[PDB]
């Protein structure tokens, strides 16, 4: 009766914005990346790849409510670096890692299929 | 308003392929009870196909 | 009965007893994930209780961040020995069974129903009387 | 005996007052007779308060229900103003009275 | 500049599962790969049933629900197939759906088993997996009962409905010897050793490694039949990379539009 | 340069009252030089301590050789040369009470300093001339290294 | 009423294994050995066949309406 459709887990409705940056003024050099229609799948990898960055002083994600489909990532950096740049670098490193993983997986499949 | 009571098919949007009978209609919005699920949704009339 | 009607209950109570034991050590990512859920957090990561060999935070530091204002409260854990307060280790508790919240910081002690429950003089009661209903509402939510 | 040891302000052991009070206050307390009469009257008033308590609570049960938690408020004052309890105090006893 | 360099070993590659080990990656990457196996690998499944006749003992939603759970061979078709919400056709076209029909009547005096063999597709490569073993029983028909229906199978992924889950069981494991004390056994000798334990029978746990983090991850990705298990893994890596790429494009727009 | 107390302790007792936490063990130690007494909760999972082990205990008000005070905020990126580089186990805590044997008349001869390192409590009791740098609610740094 | 298509927990296909399971049971297999011969290793899929009640056989005992 009040069941949400199964596609609001992942589909942006018209006018919803995929990611918004909010520079919180509570502490210097921090941002709040509010990502819509995402879950722990991207929040956790982005958070951990941000934690590999030595110029990132804080990195954490949260789902404010599991019945809503929204990820809040909070990144704080050293002052000679910006949270937006940290987020972009984290996504590039995740993409390069997954590309390498896919290519090595194809190589391993081709090796085992032949023998 | 001839749309009310007619079996209708949603042709655009996330509900594409859902069938139902219109309950109440405006010039731009209809209340279509879905045949597939147990809901009466609101859908823009550009995304509806009568049959 | 001049006490709170509502306190920390069930899972949060069991896990705040587990969380505030003396040997609960949180790593950097775990602390940042827990600080994501602190609504009253000022954005400053506290200095870890252990810095070397690896930086580790205790559960008492994160709960000290949860504890609002500068609450001053003293309780005892449920398993506090009767002969400890008369012993030599009155203020250096071997079992972590004496709770001391000082300047809104959990100095020592394992929290339980005696400290975070609906008893009179408990931590949520002292928080209400000293800080007001809004701060204590945020305290309840942050604990949970 | 314990009531007098704990609540009656001694003003005759000056070398003990020099640990609790600063030099100006201890010179005032050892000299000014008005201060000493007022401190004695404070102790006398606590002694009739004690007898009144003995009448009100005849079973000797000290747990009462009262508005302001005075001990916690004193602790709050100690933490707010960073009161070192190893130093002599600048608080005159007559200011307390 | 801080990307991992993860290596892969396949240890078992059957037609029904792939068992592999990933070294030198983070736990969050490994878990997101395991989550995309279950939730974000798109396969083809029936999501639109018209029932022209149903004289069986099971009602129409029961039949339709069972038809959605029949796995269809999604290899090499689901990649070039469109999501029907993205396709510009009015109802259903061969660019976004595969049409299935079933027409069974039981006139024989014994019970007719309507299996997934009776599901007939118009596409010659999106068929029931069991039709390509024994077949998946949809309904049993008595004499005179019939089931005639038309079904469309669209593309979707398991985050929407579990009938688009391509996997049977995604076994996942890291640190089998508990050298990181991520789980604390009250009595470590009561616990059976893993498939991947390197300890001899005398020792119950590895010694605690204080400098260690999870680095080696063991997977066993069983496939329900729609995709080959290596196609499940490769499609998951491609889908995770695509989710990150789409997020990075949206983030680039939001950064340059500040 | 901010060093409140420095000594060499050797462990005389590990958990006299029993092992009460799995990952924290209480050491009872005595000092060879100043004849101090030490009770200390130590994370023995990351820093194991044996009975009879000898360590050099340092209690500092700051981690910098400049003596410059910190803010109590975690700064993992501070490349300033730290006193923590010469020690194997550094904790950070707040001294919460200073007991003493003073009376109403006579000053204190034995002082006890109680410090809480995030809940891992330390009591350092000895001569009052050795615990002058300890005043309540001051953040101190415990630093120790095992000697050979 | 009828055998589920998928295991509820994991999603392994068990809807093609019911008649094979009954054929193995008629062939004097123990139930655990029949479940082992069908390839049901996880105990979540084994309780799908082990605990199934084939009620559709009872509902086919009634003559159809048409
Ligand atoms: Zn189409
Ligand atoms: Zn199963």
């Amino acid at each position: 009766m009040n069941a949400p459709p199964a596609f609001e887990s992942f589909l942006l409705f018209e006018g919803e914005k995929k990611i918004t940056i909010n520079k919180d003024t509570k502490v210097p050099n921090a941002c709040l990346f509010t990502i819509n229609k995402e879950d722990h799948t991207l929040g956790n990898i982005i958070k951990s790849q941000l934690l590999k960055d030595p110029q990132v002083l804080f990195a954490g994600y949260k789902v404010p409510h599991p019945l809503e489909h929204k990820i809040i990532i909070r990144v704080q950096t050293t002052p000679d670096y910006s949270p937006q740049e940290a987020f972009t670098n984290a996504i590039t490193d995740l993409i390069s890692e997954l590309s390498l993983l896919e290519e090595r997986f194809r190589v391993a499949i081709k090796d085992k299929q032949e023998g | 308003n001839e749309l009310i009571g007619q079996t209708v098919r949603i042709s655009q949007g996330p509900y594409k392929g859902y069938i139902g009978v219109v309950k109440d209609a405006t010039e731009s919005t209809a209340r279509v009870e879905l045949h597939s699920t147990c809901q009466t949704i609101s859908v823009d009339r550009q995304r509806l196909t009568t049959v | 009965s001049n006490r709170p009607v509502m306190g920390i209950v069930q899972d949060t109570l069991t896990a705040v007893r587990k969380f505030t034991k003396r040997d609960v050590f949180l790593e950097r990512g775990e602390v940042m994930n827990l600080l994501m859920f602190l609504s009253t957090w000022d954005g400053k990561v506290p200095q870890p209780a252990i810095l070397k060999p690896r930086p580790l935070w205790t559960g008492k530091q994160i709960f000290s961040l949860i504890i609002p204002g500068h609450i001053n409260c003293i309780r005892t854990h449920s398993t506090h020995p009767d002969d400890e307060d008369s012993g030599p280790y009155k203020h250096i508790s071997p079992g972590d069974t004496k709770v001391v919240v000082e300047n809104g910081e959990l100095i020592m002690g394992i929290l339980c129903k005696k400290s975070l429950g609906t008893s009179a003089g408990s931590l949520v009661h002292i928080s209400y009387l000293e800080m007001g209903h809004d701060i204590t509402r945020l305290f309840y939510s942050n604990i949970q | 005996k314990a009531f007098e040891k704990k609540f009656r302000f001694d003003y005759t052991n000056e070398r003990a007052l020099r640990r609790t009070l600063q030099e100006d206050l201890v010179k005032d307390v050892l000299s000014n007779a008005h201060i000493q009469n007022e401190l004695e009257r404070e102790f006398e008033r606590m002694r009739e308060d004690r007898e009144v308590l003995r009448v009100i609570f005849p079973t000797g049960d000290s747990k009462v229900v009262l508005p302001c938690n005075l001990l916690r408020m004193i602790w709050n004052a100690q933490k707010i103003f960073h009161i070192n309890p190893r130093l002599p105090s600048d608080l005159h006893p007559i200011k307390v009275v | 500049p801080y990307a991992n360099q993860p290596t892969v070993r396949i240890t078992e590659l059957t037609d029904e599962n792939v068992k592999f080990i990933i070294e030198n990656t983070d736990l969050a990457v490994a878990n997101s790969i395991r989550r995309v196996f279950i939730a974000e690998v798109p396969i083809i499944a029936i999501d639109w049933v018209q029932i022209d006749a149903n004289s069986s003992v099971l009602h129409d939603e029961f039949i339709a629900h069972r038809l959605g759970l029949i796995p269809l061979t999604s290899d090499d078709i689901v990649d070039k197939l469109q999501y029907s919400r993205d396709c510009t056709c009015e109802e259903f076209c061969p660019e976004c759906s595969v049409e299935f029909t079933l027409d069974v009547r039981c006139n024989e005096d014994q019970t007719r088993h309507v299996t997934s063999r009776d599901l007939i597709s118009n596409s010659p490569r999106v068929i029931p997996v069991t039709s390509r073993q024994d077949d998946i029983l949809i309904v049993k028909l008595r004499k005179g009962q019939e089931l005639r229906l038309r079904a469309y199978a669209k593309k979707g992924f398991g985050k929407e409905h579990a009938k688009w889950n391509p996997t049977a069981g995604v076994a996942f494991e890291y640190d089998p010897d508990n050298a990181l004390r991520h789980t604390v056994y009250p009595k470590p000798e009561e616990w059976p050793k893993s498939e991947y334990s390197e300890l001899d029978e005398d020792e119950s746990q590895a010694p605690y490694d204080p400098n260690g983090k999870p680095e080696r991850f063991y997977y066993n990705v069983e496939s329900c039949g729609s995709l080959r298990p290596e196609t499940i893994v490769l499609s998951a890596l491609s889908g995770l990379k695509k989710k990150l790429s789409d997020l990075q494009t949206q983030l680039s727009h939001e950064i340059q539009s500040d | 340069a901010g060093i409140l107390f420095e000594d060499i302790f050797d462990v005389k007792d590990i958990d006299p009252e029993g092992k009460k936490f799995d990952r924290v063990s209480r050491l009872h130690c005595e000092s060879e030089s100043f004849k101090m007494d030490l009770i200390l909760d130590v994370n023995i999972q990351i820093y194991p301590v044996d009975l009879g082990d000898k360590f050099r205990l340092v209690i500092a008000s700051t981690l910098y050789e400049d003596g410059t005070l910190d803010d109590g905020e975690y700064n993992p990126t501070d490349d300033r040369p730290s006193r923590a580089d010469q020690f194997e186990y550094v904790m950070y805590g707040k001294v919460y009470r200073i007991e003493g044997d003073e009376t109403s008349t006579e000053a204190a001869t034995r002082l006890s300093a109680y410090v809480s390192y995030g809940g891992l409590l330390m009591r350092l009791q000895g001569d009052a001339n050795n615990l002058h740098g300890f005043e309540v609610d001051s953040r101190v740094y415990l630093l120790m290294k095992k000697l050979a | 009423m009828i055998i589920p298509v998928r295991c509820f927990t994991c999603g392994k296909i068990v809807g093609n294994k019911w008649e094979a399971y009954l054929g193995l049971l008629q062939a004097e297999y123990t139930e655990g050995d029949a479940l082992d011969a069908l390839g049901l290793k996880r105990y979540c899929c084994r309780r799908m066949l082990l605990a199934h009640v084939d009620l559709i056989e009872k509902l086919l005992n009634y003559a159809p309406l048409e």
